[PDB]
């Protein structure tokens, strides 16, 4: 999936 | 938001300090009360996925609430890949939710003719993630909320309306909820009136007709 | 609102967080004493269907009076559509109210020449039923304000204007209203005094010659 | 009718 | 107010949040003392007369005042009505108080080569209705301001100038007043060194004169 | 006259 | 003040609602401490003397020091009339104080060339009104300025500066006040030091001398 | 003078 | 930032009042708790090396972190300058940093076809740093997060996943720890729902289920 | 600030109030600690030598703090005095100052090609003196910042490097103290722990390890 | 020197 | 390295 867990909203 | 350049031709301009402040303030104060969706679309105008996810990121706190609005987004995401088929490119769910692309290709998107609407599409399941968050966040089924035998007809109207807004029922059901239950929840005082009135009135004529009773 | 894009042709521009944050402040503090509605209006100048129905939706609480708002909405929308026949397009009373139409529709009808004023005659509507919770959240018919035997005149006339102003009754009751009402709720004293200067004195004069009575 | 009791303003 | 379009010519603008705000603020915080009358003729530079009658309407409380407004605009306008005859139309005096023209025939008139200014001319008589609030909501006669025997002199000048701003007196009776009235209401200590100086003393000279007297 | 008692400023 | 209009040629746009609340506040606080007038000087910078005018008509209370103000702004504009002879037009005294001008005429002085610069004239006249004031509100004469026996002397070199700040005295007596006053009015601790240091000793050298002693 | 001492700055 | 000039090529134009006082107040209130990474990166969109530089030395007090901030940045630039080797120039990593560099030539880069980014590799640098310190800062390891027998679940997926986005731990890691440590660290009421949920459940699942447990 | 007119050449443009109300704050509350410099330095960017006149004689109180900047700016402009020899014409140390200049000729000097940039000249000059002032506003050297036996090690790094950021002294001078005073000046716990990690370690890692200890 | 001790920054 | 310890952001 696109967002993972810990990960922010729009990823690195 | 999207804004014309000095070519006139269509750029990124970015969100700025006042309305990411006035978006922090909201989610500080209102606690995904429904009230949070209006003022989430109506802050975020013409927003590109950048600039959703900079809305989204600034939340402090709620990280319980925002672990579900990633899921969703998720899950929306997962959906619109497995609706759209691979062949401006197409963009892929991920590249809507802004995790695989770059902000050029969200303008490109968005100013594209016809139009393929990243931002509202993204907005879209951002908005549906909020919404399974504020009916979460809702203490009450409206099957629980009543009239006390001290408390005034407008009170519960304005407490069965807010409790209603964040119901996850169909508008069918909505409706058949605001004609049986408005009438069945009040105070034997105040539903005899109703009852009086039968099913065919408005709700002004309920609260008019309730007033001080 | 719509403003004049690069091109110089007119397209939509977001309603402002500043603008937001005024009409959810207007709303939180003034609950629909009148001088909402003069807030409503000018805060709402040019704004399409779009950006009312953002105003509207960004109300918290006052549930009750916001769904005697959509029934008024509904009951102004159904005289719409039963006003204008069926043959841009001709707007029916949902597209309107923002319903049924995107924001380019709505954009298309306010620039039309002739303009089709979609944002003024939705905002005339919600003005409309605006005005009717207004006349029910005043707590007093105008029959009911007198001035107290220890009361200034100021005061009364204040606390009588300020009703007046949210009376349901026509010019021509509200013109007989200032002038028989005025005179005969006034305090004895003060009452003297009106009847000697009689029917045909100024607003001025009456409180010039009550002052300090 | 165009707005439903328990529906926002401008609906969906 | 009236700005710029992107054609260039000129055409009507919403009067701001912010400037509605301060209005607001300014008839809630300062009831009408005269300064209210500047900041108002600020606050609307520039206005049409539907950003004047917006400005008024959102006038909370204070209802006394604004009928006695609404009745000298009458009379200016009626008095419009008959200094003007009949023949861009001229404008009528309920035209010049936006009540029975366009917003767009307002633009015309203010446009217009030479200008029909119904924006500065209905701020004309709003202020001329403003001033006769602001005398009567003034409290005191000039006539009744005097120095108490333990009151600094420069106290007493900011009593009389604040009272004096708000007579209604003719400029020649003003001028009287400053002279004569200045230095008899003084207390006798003060009046003494008044009379020292006489009759031709600046401002100045009669605070410097008087300091720690 | 053009502004009535009960009236807004600027009318309907 | 004076901008650039749709067609690039200058033209007035209102002074805005935020200068005028900055300005009613920095007078509202600071009560003709000197910085009053850089304050107003750049609260005021491009100003006609109608965006003048407007910024001092809204000052409340003050109608002592204001009136101190009108007559400097006399005095200076009967020395203009007695300067310049009569033949744009060469504007009067009473044209550049705005009382006997249209707007039109200033914008018409301030964009002629080479420039008739009336509204920075009018602001000279105006700050040399304001210094006056300044000048009558300071409480103490330079010469009163000493440093207390157990005062630190960062504390006295502040008052003696914010002191001097306001003193009417020409620059050679302000450069001899610093050069003899500021060593001699030390209390004998910090002056026996200021004294070993000197005459030709910079105030960095004093202060840092005089730090704890 | 073109400021009388009751007037506002700037006159009618 | 940079923006379009006159000439419609871009210039640079200064970071504004709002967004300083913001960013200053953000640093202020939020002590590098891990929403001031989205909040710097949104108050710095296309920001200048200078503006980044400019934000950075606003910041009062926190002096150990941005030391901690420097050193990682002299660690990132010297790593850019072991990755590109020395031939617009090419950008050195002290350039990049604007330490060496004039902010002509850093709108040259960022406005060179194709772009030499130099404000967003920069802003990576720097969010790369704030890591570094919101890690540091954040007082527990999410192996230290339990909930309590007392403790309502969502209070700890809040605990939890607040603590988790300060991780330094790879992706592969926080994804092991949402499925496992979620379930394990649960208090042994909740823990069992958990369990009889299993390992397959959504967030919202585990929270609706442990709604009140 | 100088910007972009309708003719799309350079323009002055006024410092905004909210500019110099945050300046004004700025220097109310922090009473020239070190952020005071970057802040004068955002605020003032692009700012003409007439606009910082503006901000720095806006500044309430202070006023020896002011007097030494005035010796300072003496100083400097006396140097490019010196510098400088005489030959737009070449600006003088005065007119650099804004001093003997009209603003036309510094809008000339900063855009013309080279530029003359008078602006940053005098923003080096004042800058150096709101150094000289901070450093003597600093009430602690260096060499007196050591850590409690009960202190912690970040809050003796934010003592230490906050008061190294006001230190006077060489670049080769802080890096020495960094590396030496750092472990030197900490208490025996945490210089114990800093000595068994030795002279090479971070900050990082040294804070890493000295924390709880 | 361009700034004497009384003066305010810039001069008259 | 680019940013010295005492040293602000940027450098002089």
């Amino acid at each position: 999936g696109p967002l993972l867990p810990g990960q922010s909203f729009g990823g690195p | 938001p999207i804004v014309q350049n000095l070519q006139g031709q269509m750029v990124h301009q970015a969100i700025s300090p006042r309305t990411l402040n006035a978006w922090v303030k909201v989610v500080e104060e209102k606690a995904f009360s429904p009230e949070v969706i209006p003022m989430f679309s109506a802050l975020s105008e013409g927003a590109t996925p950048q600039d959703l996810n900079t809305m989204l990121n600034t939340v402090g706190g709620h990280q319980a609430a925002m672990q579900m609005l990633k899921e969703t987004i998720n899950e929306e995401a997962a959906e619109w890949d497995r609706l759209h088929p691979v062949h401006m490119r197409e963009p892929r769910g991920s590249d809507i939710a802004g995790t695989t692309s770059t902000l050029q290709e969200q303008i490109g998107w968005m100013t594209h003719n016809p139009p393929i609407p990243v931002g509202e599409i993204y907005k879209r399941w951002i908005i549906l993630g909020l919404n399974k968050i504020v009916r979460m966040y809702s203490p009450t089924s409206i099957l629980d909320i009543r009239q006390g035998p001290k408390e005034p007809f407008r009170d519960y109207v304005d407490r069965f309306y807010k409790t209603l807004r964040a119901e996850q029922a169909s508008q069918e059901v909505k409706n058949w909820m605001t004609e049986t239950l408005l009438v069945q929840n009040a105070n034997p005082d105040c539903k005899t009136i109703l009852k009086a009135l039968g099913p065919g009135a408005t709700l002004e004529e309920m609260m008019t007709a309730c007033q001080g009773v």
